[PDB]
């Protein structure tokens, strides 16, 4: 039968007032004979009506996928409100309901540290600019890089790792040609997290 | 992004003099009039 | 019905002649009425007999799980030999076969770089010693820390992250009291990987 | 661990003058006798 998944908003979207955080309800394997789905959305059990439900799309096996997207208020997500998607179909005797909310627990402020390339890596054609982010809770976080007021997109970030004191850490690695680094360009690690002032901090790294 | 509005969002979010209704309205104002 | 999992050896065990690499075959959810499994082991399709099979043990519920462990030659694992576990049981019409082997692909040597604590972290009670390991393939790798010839176990290592050139990187973080760091103790990141000379390299870090 | 044996193991493992049989034997002697 049809199964339902409910996805949380992107961490950055809940934190930055310039973005729109959304919760996403996905139902898959809707049969071909009963192609129609109805979504009901709830915030702390109270039905809401502002969802964007697009029409169902046929997949390979002739079954149907159906997506509904609910935009949520930044402060409601951060304040722990509970978002529920209910999926109704004729092939189902009872509707399926999933529910999600923000990770519980006292938030903890990430400490952000930039680490320049070691002298040994300077012998290579490219070097690694490192951003260590440690001590944060919950694990929802966004990390980005820029230089000279322009985004740097050539970085990889590790998943959060649970540390022994109940907080998380990660590292973000920006690869740059050693020539750019040696010409003294300023690079910046930007971190977005609930427990940071303004939800935002930027740490610089330069030769 | 506009750092002005992000600062105003955050200060409203954590203002202890605002209750949930007042906080929502002031955040809505920032969202809409930035 | 019964299901079978086949686990590879630990990366360190295949690499260090002091260690004994092992492949492990686990069958779960064996019926209570037939608490009886037969393991057959094969190396590149040829049956081998040196496995250590422990008697089945019954879990919660009435079902049993059953483990067989096969020791393998370091060079055979590294040279891509294929290890197969066959699980036979009266409930099953057909035996269940699982096969594993080393990840395939040209091995690439990890580059190992230690990064001292950020000058801005020296205001805290504890500091972070960082080991960057990059450029390695396959992802099988072991990372440990030492100081003054004794193991340091208070570290966390990120899972490997696939970089954009088909190689992997990771960071390992050792937390030390700032006092230890400032009194000049030498700390060592040790990395084991098939593409390192002697499968082993150690890089040092100190004030 | 003993670094001597580990060096000998690695040298035996990559010695291009050893076929599989000769490599297995040299590796087995290393593992067995130190």
């Amino acid at each position: 039968g049809p199964s339902v998944f409910l996805f949380p908003p992107k961490p950055k979207d809940t934190l930055m007032i310039s973005r729109t955080p959304e919760v996403t309800c996905v139902v898959v394997d809707v049969s071909h004979e009963d192609p129609e789905v109805k979504f009901n959305w709830y915030v702390d059990g109270v039905e809401v009506h502002n969802a964007k439900t697009k029409p169902c799309e046929e997949q390979y096996g002739s079954t149907y996928r159906c997506v509904s997207v609910l935009t949520v208020l930044h402060q409601d997500w951060l304040n722990g409100k509970e978002y529920k998607c209910k999926v109704s179909n004729k092939a189902l005797p009872a509707p399926i309901e999933k529910t999600i909310s923000k990770a519980k627990g006292q938030p903890r402020e990430p400490q952000v540290y930039t680490l320049p390339p070691s002298r040994e890596e300077m012998t290579k054609n490219q070097v690694s600019l490192t951003c260590l982010v440690k001590g944060f809770y919950p694990s929802d976080i966004a990390v980005e890089w820029e230089s000279n007021g322009q985004p740097e997109n050539n970085y990889k970030t590790t998943p959060p790792v649970l540390d022994s004191d109940g907080s998380f850490f990660l590292y973000s690695k920006l690869t740059v040609d050693k020539s750019r680094w040696q010409q003294g360009n300023v690079f910046s690690c930007s971190v977005m997290h609930e427990a940071l002032h303004n939800h935002y901090t930027q740490k610089s790294l330069s030769l | 992004f506009n750092m002005q509005c992000q600062r105003r969002f955050y200060e409203a979010l954590h203002d202890p003099n605002l209750n949930e209704e007042q906080r929502n309205a002031k955040i809505k104002s920032i969202r809409d009039d930035c």
